[PDB]
């Protein structure tokens, strides 16, 4: 693996990321009788087991399969939410979200604004597996968050672990705005830690500083947080460099203040993501940080991203912004 | 016997392609002729006088409003307009067959449905002018109406997107045990969109109490139906999805009413979708941005829904020339009163450009609002501030 | 007489909804029974011995390859695989009815069509292994085959996107005066996508020489057809678009052949689309990522396309147990030779990750390629370099 | 109007922007017998008159209406191009490009790469009206270029005038990659200048410095180039500040070298676009410039963009990044 996963609220049980998602969904339907879950193959428990047992527990009218049609799944979910009922849509891979792009961007995101708040689809959440998986190639590996980041009126949220996933997913489900929740699929089985059995929330639009540091700020989300955590370890050991490691968590609206506060302290910033460099969300963070922290920045902000190509099958190990590519970029930025 | 899971059918031992029936398509249901005469007594809904008068007054009040607002657009007083000429019967015939709280999703050429539900002239005007009385806060182009009180979901420009949405609202209604039906209007051009195939199939598979109501008016902007599809219109698509389907004379308010009333009864009882294709003709330009003489009446003078209804009223002894004259005067007065009021109202505060993007206002969006406020403090002379509230 | 532009039809004076015929759907055309006996002599295509032997050898060679590569996947030697079990008849029956240069667009479960067109075992293997012999340069996941020489457009994962593409290629062929037909394969789940409605309608309206070929195998991953649609399968949708349509027994290579041969003849003569829905059953798991026992044979043992064809060969005196044994041995040898070769070949140079994104390489993309080269000079010990060419 | 338009290759005639597009299309079909034009309402000459006379000249099989279905229009265009024939698709407003997003991003952009160049759709161009128009509100005003900028394998091109439009459109049509050509609709009638009758090309991925300056670099595209040109005039007159005014022209792949060369000279950069700030293409330019020109930058890079809201009807005059908003941002950046 290109990464290693490392691991108050009542009783906890060890859960992997798919189980934490099921736990979030189970808690949601238990406490909200309007809530339904639907999409391709969710009835038997889903192709990544995220809905196992839920149809048996809650009923076929509440956890059900749709026809194979993403523009339909999202339009359908919007219409449920228009009536005020919680609609938890699944899109089977984030790579196949694009047929629904018009329903998300022209409809869901704009529903409240364009009606003057006479109607809304706030009770819609769209959840979808995301990010690389070792051999997913062009259409089972994508990270589409930057496409959505340019659309006012939706929220886009990506967890890094089972504890994070359940708390952020419950927040998405309960938030009064259409949310896209991207689940890093490589972590579905790989990442396991203690997760509260009962519901709890983690706030949206809030980054988490998972390791304090003084020489450089590192920002990522999803699986890539584990890569930069290792990079922080490599930098300490090899270079005597102290890294502040931040998980952004919410792509939009993003926590500008937490990132700027960090860079004001450290003077240096490296942002990394699996998605291609050009038009990637690191561009928005880098621009903004430059605008707010100009006088504090000691070196150009570094972006270590996927290359500007489609996501390859056999070349995956060479494509991803792995710990060595991040480390090397950091080293140069430290030397700057 | 065939065993395949995907279909229920017999074997056949001869090669035969299924041909579409396009020349003799699904017949057009019609209740009254072009002289307002009932053709088949057993199909007469015998609607009471007050209700039939409301159908008539609704269509003519809409027609009066269309004429005035079309003129307002030509003069540059509003930015855009779209008339309903020739299609007024489809709107009122169908709306009258619905329960008051049935939820409506539309396209943009269904304002008669709102009129029938007593949407105030002041609010049609407020939306077109984008003034302070508009509950839509002046954010959308004219004729993009919406009313939460009258269960008419806000219109949006992207065609057919409301089709799968209406299905989801119908599924939610079923779960809620509503005794409510959703109706979803769209044009024959919009029916070419992928979202129509999405919506039709979902409504059948998921067993939703919805009526799909297609206004087939012969053109999608410049494009005649010969370039839009090659099967037997939209009604012939419904059975393929397992949807009970019917075609009606959309210029006959009674045919539209009967079809809609029975669809509603069955959709709500049975949790199954119905499709009604109302054949009509777009008498007006597509919009104020269209000059339709560039690509194409008999319809206006020989088969108009309003004319037909008027003939029916006369035959019952329910209307005459004196009433027609008085109503023409009263409706003009009512529309002109609303028009004058709407033109004198200010536009909403420019602050409202930033609210409702999310339910709450994100701090970074508030920063943008603040930036505008500072900008207008310094450069405000360069903006139309005297026109805007506060 | 009705005058509406949108449909050709009579009036009807009684309210009658059109009901779908789902219980007695479009019948299933079948030529030979499950014992390989011809049912109706007038429908027998009397294909010559060498051609029928090629149909049979093609399906069994595919079956041998599927078994080996499925095992390779289970062992982690390739990353993914999808078998063709139960559907081999639809592939070879249809491919044999095409002209060699007819253009094929597919979904992913049509590898028999390539086999029938003599695609080398080495190239099926090269794609699955992503090795240096793969003309796709190892960029796509396994079974995403393509061959410009054999007019088989590269498979892509997004479902149904090839449907409107195939229509455009058919329109281009018509313009070029090709005497060529495009065939477009897709599953019954893929047919729920908006792009299917796009493609069907465009092909009718624009008069394109295309055959739409739907493999209805009862499931889309876990989802049974009862949750996929509620009309009479996919064939009943075609007439609604004005498309000549037919349903065939997809486990009968002769039924598939006859239907495809006549569709091709008429589509090319008449510039009109045809739709064939081949009823079958997905005997295998959906893919190596699926354990199908989680959601669901009679099919494998009582109605398999290969078994049926074998019975037919025997009845003509065209095959026997000795030939069956020798061919089983020869085909295993051929597949195993290709397999060993494919496993020993290196992967392509990592440089190839950057080419063909655009036809040319943009300077900023070359900068990225250079950055990788410098990176591997320093950190190369941390990468699987010994496996990759150059 | 929020802007003022201001205005070798053989004979020229005065043409407005819609006429320059017709001229490009007419020259293209004349010289390429495979070329076809199709989309909604193009047969009668189009809703913005861009195809007037072409069906009569070239035939109904070559200039024709499709059904009302954008995902179909683009999928259909890709299939024509797969055979090698030139396919010039129209999408009636850029706001309605989204139903085709999956065909563009997952299919057109990836066609060549994923086949190893066995197949391609290089001979596809998609042209669509774009940008604000005074009263277009949410769905006849959009500028979607940043959504497409995050997709390797397509080119995205936006002209600022009739001369530019014909030259860039011919280049798109003839380029061997799928191209999206966005036509600023407010300029269709408003901007008119001399345009060569016969075909000519302007290169893609090349910015144009339309006015040399020494104190600050200003970058925009489409109508916004005219706004920043006026801003340059305001700055000269009011502040004695010399502005270098650059029209980017191609969004991707973009001319990084021309922009960096300018900022290396001036030391200051302001980028402006009608599209919303967050995730907008100015973020990519600002990040990149900061990375390449760190030692030359005297002030934070400024981005003057649409606000992060949907595009409003009645509030349009307050929404757009007009000359006063650009001027004021420039003034502050000069004072920095
Ligand atoms: C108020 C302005 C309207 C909404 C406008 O933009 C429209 S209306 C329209 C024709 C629709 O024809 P139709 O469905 O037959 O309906 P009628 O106008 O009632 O005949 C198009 C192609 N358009 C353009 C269009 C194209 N594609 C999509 C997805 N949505 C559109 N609105
Ligand atoms: C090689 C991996 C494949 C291509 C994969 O990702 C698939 S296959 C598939 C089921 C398709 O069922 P079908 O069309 O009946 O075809 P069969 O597998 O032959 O029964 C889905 C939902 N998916 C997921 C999927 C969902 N949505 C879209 C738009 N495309 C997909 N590929
Ligand atoms: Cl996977
Ligand atoms: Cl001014
Ligand atoms: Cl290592
Ligand atoms: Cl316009
Ligand atoms: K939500
Ligand atoms: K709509
Ligand atoms: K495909
Ligand atoms: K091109
Ligand atoms: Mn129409
Ligand atoms: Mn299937």
């Amino acid at each position: 693996a290109h990464f290693t996963f490392q691991p108050e609220y009542g009783q906890t049980q060890k859960m992997n990321l798919f189980q934490s998602v099921t736990s979030a969904l189970d808690n949601s339907l238990a406490k909200d009788p309007t809530a339904v879950i639907f999409g391709e193959d969710v009835a038997f428990g889903g192709v990544f087991r995220c809905t196992v047992g839920l149809r048996d527990k809650y009923g076929k009218d509440r956890v059900f399969n749709t026809p194979l049609c993403e523009q339909g799944i999202v339009g359908f979910g919007i219409g449920i939410a228009v009536t005020g009922a919680t609609a938890i849509a699944e899109i089977q891979f984030a790579d196949y979200i694009f047929p629904a792009f018009d329903q998300i961007v022209n409809e869901a995101a704009k529903y409240r604004y364009r009606s003057g708040d006479l109607f809304n689809c706030g009770s819609l959440t769209i959840r979808s597996p995301w990010g690389c998986v070792g051999h997913g190639a062009l259409y089972h590996s994508q990270s589409p968050e930057a496409f959505f980041a340019h659309c006012p009126g939706i929220k886009v949220v990506i967890p890094r672990s089972p504890f994070q996933a359940k708390g952020l997913l419950l927040s998405c489900i309960e938030d009064k705005n259409p949310c896209i929740f991207f689940e890093p699929k490589i972590l579905y089985r790989a990442a396991a830690e203690e997760v509260p059995i009962e519901p709890y929330n983690i706030p949206l639009s809030q980054a988490e500083v998972i390791q304090e540091g003084s020489d450089v700020t590192l920002v990522a989300w999803g699986t890539q947080v584990h890569v930069i955590r290792e990079v922080a370890s490599m930098a300490k050991e090899k270079l005597g460099v102290s890294c502040e490691v931040i998980d952004l968590r919410t792509i939009i609206p993003w926590d500008v203040d937490t990132i700027c506060k960090s860079v004001i302290k450290t003077g240096r910033l490296l942002i990394s993501h699996e998605a291609p460099l050009t038009g990637g969300f690191a561009s928005e963070i880098s621009s903004t940080v430059q605008e707010e922290c100009f006088l504090n920045l000691e070196a150009p902000i570094s972006r270590v991203c996927g290359y500007d190509t489609p996501f390859p099958h056999i070349f995956e190990p060479f494509y991803i912004p792995d710990k060595w590519k991040c480390y090397d970029a950091l080293r140069k930025m430290i030397n700057y | 016997k065939p065993q395949f899971p995907g279909a229920s059918a017999e074997f056949i031992d001869k090669l035969e392609f299924i041909q579409p029936n396009v020349i003799s398509g699904i017949p057009i249901y019609r209740v009254m002729d072009r002289q307002g005469q009932i053709i088949n007594p057993s199909e007469d809904p015998h609607l009471p006088k007050e209700k039939v008068l409301k159908l008539y007054k609704s269509m003519t009040l809409l027609n009066t409003m269309d004429r005035i607002l079309y003129e307002s657009q030509r003069q540059g007083r509003i930015s855009f307009y779209m008339t309903n000429y020739g299609e007024e019967g489809t709107h009122v015939g169908s709306a009258a067959a619905l329960d008051n709280t049935d939820l409506v999703f539309g396209q943009y050429r269904e304002a008669g449905v709102l009129m029938y539900r007593d949407y105030p002239l002041e609010l049609f005007m407020a939306q077109c002018y984008g003034n302070i009385s508009d509950l839509g806060k002046g954010r959308q182009m004219p004729v993009h109406y919406g009313c939460k009180e009258r269960h008419f979901v806000t219109i949006s420009s992207p065609l057919a997107t409301q089709i799968p949405q209406a299905v989801g609202a119908a599924y939610a209604a079923k779960r809620a045990n509503a005794n409510r039906v959703v109706i979803c209007y769209f044009g024959e051009g919009a029916a070419s969109e992928g979202d129509a195939h999405a919506g039709f199939n979902f409504a059948a598979t998921l067993e939703c109490p919805i009526i799909f109501f297609c206004r087939n008016n012969g053109y999608a902007i410049s494009t005649p139906t010969s370039e839009q599809y090659r099967g037997d219109g939209i009604a012939a698509r419904g059975p393929g999805y397992g949807i009970m389907s019917i075609r009606v004379d959309g210029n006959d308010v009674f045919a539209v009413y009967n079809a809609t009333k029975e669809a509603r009864r069955r959709a709500v009882a049975e949790n199954q979708p119905f499709l009604i294709e109302a054949m009509t003709y777009r008498i007006g330009h597509h919009s104020t941005s269209d000059d339709s003489s560039a690509y194409r009446n008999y319809w206006d003078k020989q088969d108009h829904p309003i004319s037909r209804l008027r003939h029916y009223l006369l035959s019952q002894g329910w209307w005459d020339e004196e009433q027609e004259k008085a109503w023409r005067k009263q409706s003009r007065r009512k529309v002109m009163e609303a028009f004058e009021q709407a033109e004198r109202k200010p536009k909403p505060n420019p602050n409202l450009l930033f609210s409702d993007v999310y339910q709450e206002m994100p701090a970074q969006l508030r920063k943008q609002q603040e930036s505008l406020a500072r900008h207008l403090q310094t450069y405000g002379e360069h903006y139309p501030l005297d026109h805007f509230d506060k």
